[PDB]
RNA sequence: AGGAGGUGCAUGGCCGCCGUCAGCUCGUACCGUGAGGCGUCCACUUAAGUGUGGUAACGAGCGAGACCCGCGCCCCCAGUUGCCAGUCCCUCCCGCUCGGGAGGGAGGCACUCUGGGGGGACUGCCGGCGAUAAGCCGGAGGAAGGGGCGGGCGACGGUAGGUCAGUAUGCCCCGAAACCCCCGGGCUACACGCGCGCUACAAUGGGCGGGACAAUGGGACCCGACCCCGAAAGGGGAAGGGAAUCCCCUAAACCCGCCCUCAGUUCGGAUCGCGGGCUGCAACUCGCCCGCGUGAAGCUGGAAUCCCUAGUACCCGCGUGUCAUCAUCGCGC
């Protein structure tokens, strides 16, 4: 089984609301800016949080 | 082999640490700490009430050395009291107190409040206490005053809770007293935020 | 009425010779770094001697 | 050509061969009443094993040398079968090898190197030597891929 | 020369006690040999849980690592009273030989 | 020109070095020609087979091989073998080549022992007693 | 006892054992053609490797198929020409150096024998042995019924190699008869349809049961 | 005082099973006179009360996940007690040395290795399904594709499940006995039923000689290289090692050559005789080892029944816990 956290998801929505410009459909700048602007100390963490936020920003660009 | 000697540490640290536990009940005890100068060996010794562990005149912690010396074998022990931190953060030491109370013979639900109470209004996340025994009749049972948050899997609550454990020993039998504290400043995984 | 008697006779081997230094048990003695802990004693300590349970 | 271009058993019976025109390499007169190790069932089959086993010896010395009488019954030893028993592991005797040794020693092949074992000297290093390269010579024929080596 | 030899049971104490040797020297200007990470020592003792015989046999395995570095330095007054001023923590042992 | 490779398998490690020369393959010393038994002999020459006759006979390859039993060890010199030609050469086809009949040959085996467990351990993680049931 | 070149043979081509080569052996069924693989291999070992994917062993070489399967002991829970084959500590389990030569000498027997390619030769047993309808129980509203149902490709080839495998230990089975000898004879005696082999015996007898119940 | 005397139907702590199952609950509101109900239900999805959407419920807690240890790839640092690929010297050997190989010193850390910090794997990308979500199937790249692979962590409770004979402990009892020590015996008995295993019933082999390749761990009245003695067990001296420096430690399965040729046999190794040793204060009850001698069932096993999905199962040996000696055992390699 593979679904996303509850807070994993919550973080992702409440960090795009926050900075909308500041993350794009690349995942690489998502994992390094959300690195850099969260409290995070797991990579595997900083991981689903990245890749959620790149999910979210695709499906804000899609309309 | 060095293993031997850190061995050997730990095990006379075990022994005092023991002797001192059930020495010091009434004390409030709440920990030691060994170290090694030059000269010889320094204890420092956690006590809510220091007045106990001092005695009058000194002659409870003169024999307390001499004993600590011949029969555990510390080189040349100098013993010194300190005060607890904060007693109502320490698992221990409140589930001495507890028993304590318990055989003094308050209710045991007064008591558990009471103490459950007391320890939250003193800054905790969370708090646990079972108490297991003959209570209210023949047959023993089991019953957990909870509040705040807590952790029980897991190395958060392997870690940064504080467990302790007593035994009290009433008249119709002996009841056992477990006491889990969430510290405060302690984050879970789970808890991350913006910077 | 003599005190020669009442006496454990020295013992240099076999079960008798090794006990829990905290239980004063005489069956399964831990002897991996001369601990010298019975092994409920031992499981019950483990945690607080500097032991952890890695994995 | 040398010792480690030629395989192990066709080497050991040429030098084992070769050895049985030394005089200084003679059975013990125990020899044909005695096993070669306490793991074997029954006695060898040969009739000339002790050459077979000191050419044996020779090579072990001459490839892992320095070694000792108790590395020496670690190779030798091998399972055994004990009955209901599960099958276990264990060294061989210690006289073979060590009146092999001493032969060897006499024959001046080997010599003592103290607290360390028993090495191999030139004189028996140079005959090994030429036994390996007659038998790369024969090899060669049958295989032209040894020709480069 | 001199060849320390410090072993604990904590690595964050391990290598507070290699960072101070490293500033002394550093600070004297001896040259210095890097700590040498010796492999650690893991004691393993495997335990019935149970006290007695009844029910499925389980096991704790209780593991104690201690960590040990290697270090060598060429001998000099104020670089060895420097080092004999060593805080060495309570869980650090350091062992001192001349060569 | 000395090249070095390494290869390894469970727990058998392979250094391999490779210079210019006639087409010696050493395995501990011993060539490779007299590698007993076949199986090891085939798993070890199979990459020079691959490459062919004339890569073959324009490089001398030495390899020490440590740990691990009679076909870890083969494995692992072929493992080094495979990279130290392909890196040699420099030949994009006979790396493809190689990537096509056999990944295995550049890219490792991860594949190690599964720890054992209670319950019949010594035969296995997942071997268990017989239960009586009665 | 073997010649020195035997024992020293040094391959220089890319094919099966580095003795047979594969270019000219057919295969007819339509069914089975996807799935017995004729790739070049010099050596025929993979270490597994295909158990993880689904339909991996697809692209296995056949005769590393007939050694893993011939790596067995013969029986244990299913009784083989009415008889139990447990060898415990004498079986070839994990000893494929042992199956690798048992199905070399097997292949050079049978080319001998018959002057054709050995493997052509365990091609057309796999053909011959390799059924094609079985039955099993189907259960349709309350109860069950003995349907017949079709086999796939990838369950034909491992029914064959199967019966292949278990007739020559059958065979070989506290015999004169070795285990090459055994697995030749019985590779032989499939690839020329005589039901004397316990290939072709057990498809019949297979072919039959479903086709009474179909 | 002491009590391994009773009570685990008086207890604490601990542990097995339900069960690594996904469940158990709280604040407020609302329905029912009440026990109680909702949330916790329905469609889909997940290993999961895992998640999306709809709803008289809105939120939350403990579980799951997160978390922690190890394995697999790459980079940085570190170069001793670890390693020896390049270069110099010395010595030796071969086809007489063109060429090739071995060892020791200097020297290096280049590779392996040890151990600290980091990167990498994130449905991240493509196609399809589902509804555009939850998600699922396949594919490229990649060391690692879908919980990366294996483990530690066992919820509210129950099971009057086991433990007072590990320690603690209520009650009852002995209290000069049930308390405390010394010898001797027993727990090792043996018409028989059962569980789990070892050895085998042979050629997918037995014997003989020869040739290869590990890992985990341990070492002070301890491990012991190395030499001498002995046919084996074993005996005497003794370097080194409180350990990346020395040792345990040159495993077996496997490969070659010869004998045996389907036979209760050169299979099988129970059962006794004689003799030689080791540990231990003590070896008969009741220890282990060794040489010779004999050679009991067993020629594949009914009903029934057990474990296992990948380096897993099966085969093959070794380390350690118990230890003065003794491993067909547990835990690991
Ligand atoms: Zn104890």
């Amino acid at each position: 089984g593979k679904i996303r956290q509850g807070f994993i998801k919550r973080v992702a929505r409440e960090l795009v609301n926050k900075y909308p410009n500041e993350f794009t459909t690349d995942f690489e700048h998502n994992k390094k800016k959300v690195q850099e602007l969260t409290n995070v100390t797991s990579k595997k963490i900083r991981n689903r949080i990245a890749g959620y936020v790149t999910k979210l920003v695709r499906m804000k660009m899609e309309g | 082999a060095i293993e031997r000697y850190f061995i050997r540490e730990a095990v006379r640290e075990m022994l005092i640490d023991e002797f001192l536990e059930k020495e010091l009940r009434r004390a409030g005890y709440g920990g030691l700490d060994i170290k090694k100068t030059p000269l010889g060996t320094k204890v420092i010794i956690f006590a809510a009430n220091p007045g106990y562990v001092i005695g009058r005149g000194g002659r409870r912690i003169r024999e307390l050395t001499r004993i600590l010396e011949k029969q555990f074998g510390l080189e040349n022990p100098q013993i010194e009291v300190e005060e607890i931190k904060n007693p109502y953060l320490n698992a221990k030491v409140q589930a001495v107190r507890l028993a304590q109370a318990l055989e003094r013979g308050i209710h045991f639900r007064r008591a558990a409040y009471a103490a459950l109470r007391a320890i939250m209004n003193n800054g905790a996340r969370g708090v646990e206490i079972r108490l297991s025994g003959k209570l209210t009749g023949e047959r023993a049972k089991s019953i957990r005053f909870y509040q705040g948050y807590l952790a029980k899997v897991g190395n958060p609550a392997e870690t940064l809770v504080s467990k302790g454990y007593a035994q009290a020993l009433l008249k119709l039998g002996v009841i056992g007293v477990k006491v889990a504290i969430m510290p405060p400043g302690a984050r879970l995984p789970d808890e991350i935020e913006i910077i | 009425a003599k005190a020669d008697y009442n006496k454990r006779k020295p013992r240099k081997f076999g079960k008798g010779a090794r006990r829990c230094i905290r239980c004063g048990q005489y069956g399964p003695i831990i002897r991996i770094q001369g601990l010298m802990l019975c092994r409920h004693c031992f499981r019950e300590v483990a945690p607080k001697l500097g032991f952890r349970k890695y994995e | 050509a040398t010792v480690y271009d030629v395989p192990g058993d066709l080497l050991v019976e040429r030098v084992a061969q070769r050895l049985k025109e030394i005089p200084e390499i003679k059975p013990p007169e125990w020899a044909p009443f005695v096993k070669t190790g306490r793991h074997k069932e029954r006695l060898p089959e040969q009739e000339d094993w002790w050459y077979y086993r000191v050419a044996s010896i020779l090579r072990r010395v001459y490839l892992d040398g320095p070694v000792g009488i108790e590395r020496l019954r670690t190779y030798y030893g091998g399972r055994k079968n004990r009955g209901h028993a599960p099958e276990k592991f264990y060294k061989a005797g210690g006289s073979i090898i060590r009146k092999a040794l001493q032969q060897l020693e006499a024959a001046g092949f080997v010599e003592k190197v103290p607290g360390k074992g028993r090495v191999i000297t030139p004189k028996g290093r140079s005959f090994l030597d030429k036994i390996a390269t007659e038998l790369k010579k024969e090899l060669e024929e049958i295989i032209p891929e040894l020709k480069k080596y | 020369k001199a060849r320390i030899k410090i072993a604990s049971t904590n690595v964050r104490s391990l290598d507070e006690v290699a960072n101070q040797i490293k500033q002394i020297a550093e600070r004297t200007g001896v040259r210095m040999s890097g700590p040498i990470p010796l492999p650690t020592k893991r004691i393993r003792i495997t335990t019935r849980k149970s006290p007695d015989g009844e029910g499925s046999a389980t096991f704790d395995r209780w593991e104690l690592r201690v960590h040990k570095r290697l270090i060598d330095i060429e001998a000099d007054e104020r670089a060895m009273r420097q080092i004999m001023r060593i805080r060495v923590p309570e869980d650090v042992t350091i062992e001192i030989e001349l060569i | 020109r000395i090249i070095q490779t390494t290869g390894k398998r469970k727990t058998a490690i392979a250094r391999a070095v490779i210079r210019e020369g006639k087409g010696r393959v050493r395995i501990n010393g011993k060539p490779v020609e007299i590698i007993e038994p076949e199986i090891a002999r085939f798993t070890i020459l199979e990459p020079l087979i691959l490459a062919g006759e004339e890569i073959w006979n324009s490089v001398d390859i030495d390899v020490k091989v440590e740990g691990g039993g009679f076909m870890g060890q083969a494995e692992a010199a072929r493992m080094a073998i495979a990279r130290a030609l392909v890196e040699w050469t420099g030949d994009m086809s006979l790396k493809e080549k190689f990537m096509k009949y056999d990944r295995t040959m550049l890219v490792g085996d991860p594949r190690r022992t599964e720890p054992h467990k209670p319950n019949r351990s010594t035969k296995g993680p997942r071997a268990k007693r017989q239960k009586s049931y009665r | 006892a073997k010649p020195l070149n035997e024992r020293f043979f040094i391959p220089h081509e890319i094919k099966v054992m580095g003795r047979w080569s594969t270019e000219d052996v057919e295969v007819r069924d339509p069914s089975l053609k996807p799935y017995i693989n004729l790739e070049p291999r010099l050596l025929p070992h993979t270490h597994g490797r295909h158990a993880k994917k689904h339909f991996g062993k697809a692209n296995v070489h056949i005769v590393e198929r007939l050694i893993n399967k011939i790596m067995r002991s013969g029986g244990s829970h299913y009784k083989v020409a009415g008889h139990f084959m447990r060898r415990e500590h004498r079986s070839l389990n994990s000893k494929k150096v042992k199956a690798y030569e048992v199905v070399k000498e097997a292949f050079k027997i049978i080319e001998q024998r018959t002057g054709k390619n050995p493997i052509q030769v365990l091609v057309w047993a796999i053909e011959n042995a390799a059924p094609r309808e079985d039955t099993t129980s189907v259960m349709f509203g309350g109860i069950r019924y003995h349907v017949a149902v079709d086999i796939s490709p990838m369950r034909r080839l491992d029914v064959a190699l199967r019966n292949i495998a278990l007739g020559a230990s059958a065979k070989c089975y506290r015999n004169k008869m070795s285990f090459a000898e055994a697995l030749a004879e019985e590779i032989i005696l499939a690839a020329n349809k005589d039901p004397k082999s316990y290939a072709y015996s057990k498809k019949l007898e297979i072919e039959r049961i479903a086709e009474s119940s179909r």
